[PDB]
RNA sequence: CGGGGGCAUCAGUAUUCAAUUGUCAGAGGUGAAAUUCUUGGAUUUAUUGAAGACUAACUACUGCGAAAGCAUUUGCCAAGGACGUUUUCAUUAAUCAAGAACGAAAGUUAGGGGAUCGAAGAUGAUCAGAUACCGUCGUAGUCUUAACCAUAAACUAUGCCGACUAGGGAUCGGGUGGUGUUUUUUUAAUGACCCACUCGGCACCUUACGAGAAAUCAAAGUCUUUGGGUUCUGGGGGGAGUAU
């Protein structure tokens, strides 16, 4: 979103992230367990945003059997761990930082990193973030971000 | 004349060694016996009157002022209440909803009790006797027997 | 198949099938004795325990139950009897 | 089987043949049935003794160290229950159930699975008198069972 | 070297619309619909009229000043077919032929997690 | 014809019949 | 023994009034004719004393309520949004 | 007499499955019983992806796809699809092609 | 449970029911255990803490009225407060409780 | 272990409406049109909001439930089958006139809600006519709370309990075994997987010993070589589920 306009230079801030959906659309493939979670939270100056997740089951690479469901209390654990994990990383420093985090995407690799002892969980992404609630307009903090 | 219950409700006088009731409407779930909080620092508790800038969105309240001083004028008959449905924090002003469904923007400063208005469903019964809306409107006023204009 | 000894049948036949469906119905479960290393005596776990049986002087754990067998708990030395 | 549902699952306890000894089993009759005495002073239904004689002492059936089975060993010294073991839990799933629906009235499922526990509790209570380990006409009665079970 | 616009065809069964847009998606150039080059409201849908409608929004799209463009083909959706009409493609061709740049494509039909009852009664649109 | 527009047909034909026979009770 | 069939406690209005305004009144003069469970002393000696009023016999506590009932349905459901919103702040 | 063993579709342990609509005429059909088929296509005609890739910076770019799941009622897929009306021998296979 | 736990102590173990032998067996230093309901009033609790840290006595809080504690303790009556004057060979003192 | 139930909670886009923005002649809808909405800028675009309903994709010859039925999250509440078991009681069981609980949709009563679709109704075409199909608008209804109703092609058109008879490989839930794979921390440990077996499910495939009037059927077999226990129903088609 377009914040502060200084003599033909608008200047942004971060409002959200989103797939596209032929990214989203072909991971969602049949014969395996889709997982969501998402969580409504703050952060440190208070951007509250809902971050969403997602997962999937895979084979392990000596399965015979077609399709590797999970066992729905599988689902309940990796929903648990996605939701713990997502709320740790944000209540860090502010959405500069969790920017930051998303763009190399480190948020997936501590997902598989610790959901690995319940479920094999191939392709893991964030999926979405959405502002719900900005705290102030804070001019001097906007153009922190802007060199 | 009333639908609804009142209590009177003691408290005591800041200044001066003595006394004050005031009467209230008794919402719903208040018993003689407890200890009512009214103030801006108060707690959201049924029978507690706060003013609306301080409670959430989605409160229900009753007996809710008008202008921030006028002693309560909207949701106070018996099942009544509106329900806080938004701030706006600037010029500060919070959107309710009346019993009517009309919405309303009146001042933060307003206050009102949490909770429903008590003696709550009072006309699912049907009088069935003009005795009863005799001794109804007896105590109110004097428009009972009133005959069709066009006869 | 069309003849065969119902009466004596192999034993790795009948050691697969369900411990009623045997010849003789019998249990394929058993006892074993237990000693932690911090103590000295020796007590008598069945192998399907259902308890968290704890040792006779220094109560702590001696095994945890599960859906069939029951687990040891990874410092223990047991012996089938 | 399962009276009151469609399932037919065959799972049980196989006894094993043998009516007499654990041969690698140490102390005699008099000790086990000292410990089923100590057990039913703390509150132990028989099954709970049978139990925890069989995992935590090696104790394979008290009717095969002992002379009896652990009801006889609990009535001969005084302490058999007032109801059975068997109706006194159905009784009180019965109770749990009914506390449920007093606090759950829209739930239909719970209504129909305590006509089935009461169900199941009208046929053991009949069997119960007739073999008549209980009083004749003693009655189940859904007021009083709360204080009943306890 | 470019400077973009977002194309946002639309195309269901019945019509097409092209109309590009700024890189905000507010300020709107050249909006030309497919049933604005053809008046027989059978064609309206058909790819001739998408090509030549997108043609025109390309010319319309080259004075302005928009020399590149980043589509977003869109067919009904939300209880609808979700299928792009014939004349989505032409006109993503004709979009691209005529000497406006390409870049970026997606698909941006609005499909639910499934809602409000479809049209048509139980039995269907039979006939 | 379809059994359930005779059934229907025959539910009006009980429905008049329930009211003429009211009417002399 | 069973005195009458379906009229119940409104079978003091005999004949009059329609059938249907009959079962209206009697949904609700069973509820404000009915003893409550105290919530204070655990008793069921709480009767109606006037419209939204609720007095207790032993313990004296007088609640205020419904009408004909102790507790409406509206603001049972009302005292559990209170107690939602109020954990939203301690929190 | 019966046409199929396994009814119109699919149902063996339910008792209801819950409906879709088909995609054709808005028909309301079981889920396990309607036809289902997923057309997984490019957003370009297999003409287009040489004028379009000549048109574009980034070279290529992905060739990005197009995935929608079809449901029709028995109808409408006679009426298009999947049809032709198999034998009563070949009416027992269920290998795709 | 704890309710398991109660019910030995009613078979064999000593205890009072009621307030007045309650607060009387705090004055002896005869309990062990008390356990008020929650429908209690606060002031009759409030004495009974009092009288507990007066003796140095355990306060255990049922989670329920006296209704229900009355049930727990096998009885068709109502009861406030249940006083242990003797474990018996139950667990309650040697729990949470 | 499960999409079994109840209550609360949470989310998701979409649809409809509304607010502001941008641009300019159409937009809908169809086999083709017309009614309809459009300088009151409709349709289209972007930001935000409200409302109610629904819970897509994952979603299958897969799960749970007595059936009807049940698919977002989380918490609480009680329940259940299967498995495991050298725990207990010891015939307590099977099927059931009368009787009882539950029972899709529509419908009924009284509030709440009313976005969408939409019996009636009003309209535009079609047509010889069109009280229809197709198009637009829309009432009750759809949703919920308290109470009725007690019917469905409520279907597997196949009562329930028990035993035996045939070959196969898949799958779901539980369990047992493996000097098997994977996850490294350094060996482990668990989970996932693989192999073999095992109960208990939803099913499937090939045969036919057997049955059948045949279609077809591992039950619809173990029936003129007729008897395991038990409940309900039928007796040419109508009249007629009519009259009383």
């Amino acid at each position: 979103r377009v914040d502060e306009v200084q003599g033909k230079n608008l200047l942004t801030n971060f409002h959200g992230m989103d797939f596209t959906t032929d990214k989203l659309r072909s991971m969602v493939r049949k014969w395996q367990t889709l997982i969501e979670a998402n969580v409504t939270v703050k952060t440190s100056d208070d951007y509250v945003l809902r971050i969403f997740a997602i997962a999937f089951t895979r084979k392990q690479a000596n399965q015979v059997k077609r399709h590797s469901y999970a066992q729905s209390s599988h689902i309940r654990a990796i929903r648990k761990v996605i939701s713990e994990i997502l709320t740790k990383e944000v209540q860090g420093s502010t959405l500069a930082q969790l920017t930051s985090k998303l763009i190399p995407e480190v948020i997936n690799k501590e997902i598989e990193n610790a959901t690995k002892d319940i479920f094999p969980l191939q392709n893991i992404h964030v999926r979405k973030v959405k502002l719900l609630k900005q705290p102030k307009f804070d001019v001097g903090a906007l153009m922190a971000l802007h060199g | 004349g009333r639908g609804a219950p009142l209590a009177k409700v003691v408290f005591r006088d800041p200044y001066k060694y003595r006394l004050r009731e005031e009467i209230f409407i008794a919402n719903e779930g208040v018993h003689t016996g407890q200890f009512i909080y009214a103030g801006k620092k108060a707690s959201l508790n049924v029978g507690n009157v706060l003013p609306l800038g301080s409670v959430p969105e989605g409160t229900i309240v009753s007996n809710v002022e008008e202008k921030p001083g006028d002693r309560g004028a909207l949701a106070r008959a018996s099942g009544n209440y509106v329900i806080i449905i938004g701030h706006n924090p600037d010029e500060n002003k919070t959107r309710v909803r009346l019993p009517s469904g009309a919405k309303k923007v009146i001042s933060s400063d307003a206050r009102g009790v949490i909770g429903v208005i008590a003696g709550g469903g009072r006309v699912d019964k049907p009088l069935l006797k003009a005795g009863r809306a005799f001794h109804k409107y007896r105590l109110k006023r004097n428009s009972w027997p009133k005959t069709r204009g066009v006869a | 198949v069309l003849v065969q000894d119902l009466l004596h049948p192999t034993a790795a036949s009948e050691a697969r099938k369900h411990k009623l469906k045997t010849l003789v119905q019998g249990p394929r479960s058993y006892f074993l004795d237990v000693k932690c290393p911090g103590c000295l005596n020796i007590t008598t776990v069945f192998s399907h325990a259902q308890t968290a049986v704890t040792c006779e002087s220094c109560s702590t754990i001696l095994c945890t139950p599960t859906g069939g067998k029951a687990k040891l708990s990874e410092g223990t030395s047991f012996r089938r009897k | 089987g399962r009276m009151h549902s469609a399932g037919k699952g065959i799972s049980s306890s196989a006894i094993p043949y043998s009516r007499n000894a654990p041969a690698w089993f140490k102390l005699s009759s008099e000790s086990v049935i000292e410990q089923i005495v100590k057990y039913a002073r703390k509150g132990l239904t028989p099954s709970q003794i049978g139990v925890l004689l069989r995992d935590a002492h090696g104790v394979t059936q008290a009717r095969v160290i002992t002379g009896n089975k652990i009801m006889r060993i609990l009535k001969s010294n005084g302490l058999a229950p007032e109801i059975p073991e068997d109706l006194y839990y159905l009784i009180k799933k019965a109770v749990s159930v009914r506390k449920h629906l007093e606090r759950n009235r829209k739930d239909k499922d719970a209504k129909f699975r305590l006509i089935l526990i009461e169900s199941r509790i009208h046929r053991l209570a009949r069997y119960y008198r007739t073999v008549a380990v209980l009083p004749p006409n003693w009655k189940y009665e859904s007021a009083t069972a709360s204080a009943l079970v306890n | 070297s470019q400077v973009f616009g977002v194309a946002r065809i639309y195309a269901s069964f019945n019509d097409t619309f092209v109309h590009v847009t700024d890189l905000s998606g507010k300020e709107t150039i050249a909006r030309v619909t497919g049933g604005m080059k053809v008046k027989a409201d059978r064609d309206e849908s058909s790819p001739y009229a998408a090509m030549l409608a997108a043609q025109d929004v390309a010319a319309k799209c080259k004075e302005v000043g928009i020399t590149a463009v980043h589509v977003k083909i869109r067919a009904t959706g939300g209880t609808r077919t979700k299928t792009p009409g014939p004349g989505g493609q032409a006109a993503l061709r004709a979009l691209a032929r005529s000497g406006l740049r390409i870049g970026r494509i997606e698909d941006v039909t609005p499909v639910p997690s499934d809602s409000t009852r479809k049209k048509g009664g139980r039995r269907g649109r039979r006939l | 014809m379809r059994a359930k527009w005779r059934k229907k047909r025959t539910r009006r034909l009980k429905r008049k019949r329930r009211k003429v026979r009211a009417r002399s009770k | 023994a069973k005195r009458t069939k379906k009229v119940g406690i409104t079978g003091k209005y005999g004949v009059r009034y329609g059938s249907s305004l009959r079962r209206q009144v009697k949904k609700l003069e069973i509820q404000q004719h009915a003893r409550y469970d105290c919530s204070f002393c655990g008793k069921k000696t709480v009767k109606r004393g006037a419209a939204g009023i609720w007095t207790c016999s032993c313990c004296k506590k007088t609640v205020a309520g419904g009408a004909y009932t102790v507790s409406t349905a509206a603001a049972a459901t009302v005292r559990s949004t209170i107690r939602r919103l109020r954990e939203m702040v301690e929190a | 007499p019966k046409k199929r063993a396994s009814n119109g579709r699919n149902k063996k342990g339910r008792g209801h499955v819950k409906p879709v609509r088909c995609v054709n005429c808005s028909k309301s059909i079981p889920k396990d019983k309607a036809i289902k088929r997923m057309a997984i296509r490019n957003i370009v005609e297999a003409a287009a992806v040489r004028d379009l890739s000549e048109a574009s910076v980034y070279p290529e770019y992905a060739l990005p796809k197009t995935y929608n799941k079809l449901h029709y009622c028995v109808s409408c897929a006679i009426h298009a699809r999947i049809v032709r009306v198999r034998s009563r021998e070949d009416r027992k296979n269920r290998a795709p092609p | 449970s704890i309710n398991q736990k109660l019910a030995l102590v009613i078979k064999s173990g000593k205890y009072t029911l009621g307030y007045k032998s309650t607060v009387k067996s705090l004055r002896q230093g005869k309990s062990k255990l008390i356990i008020i309901a929650a429908n209690t009033p606060v002031l009759r609790k409030s004495e009974l803490e009092y009288y507990a840290m007066l003796s140095k006595t355990k306060v255990y809080y049922f989670q329920g009225g006296n209704n229900e504690l009355g049930t727990a303790v096998g009885k068709l009556f109502r009861v406030g407060v249940v006083s242990i004057l003797e474990a018996g060979d139950s667990d309650i003192l040697t729990t949470l409780a």
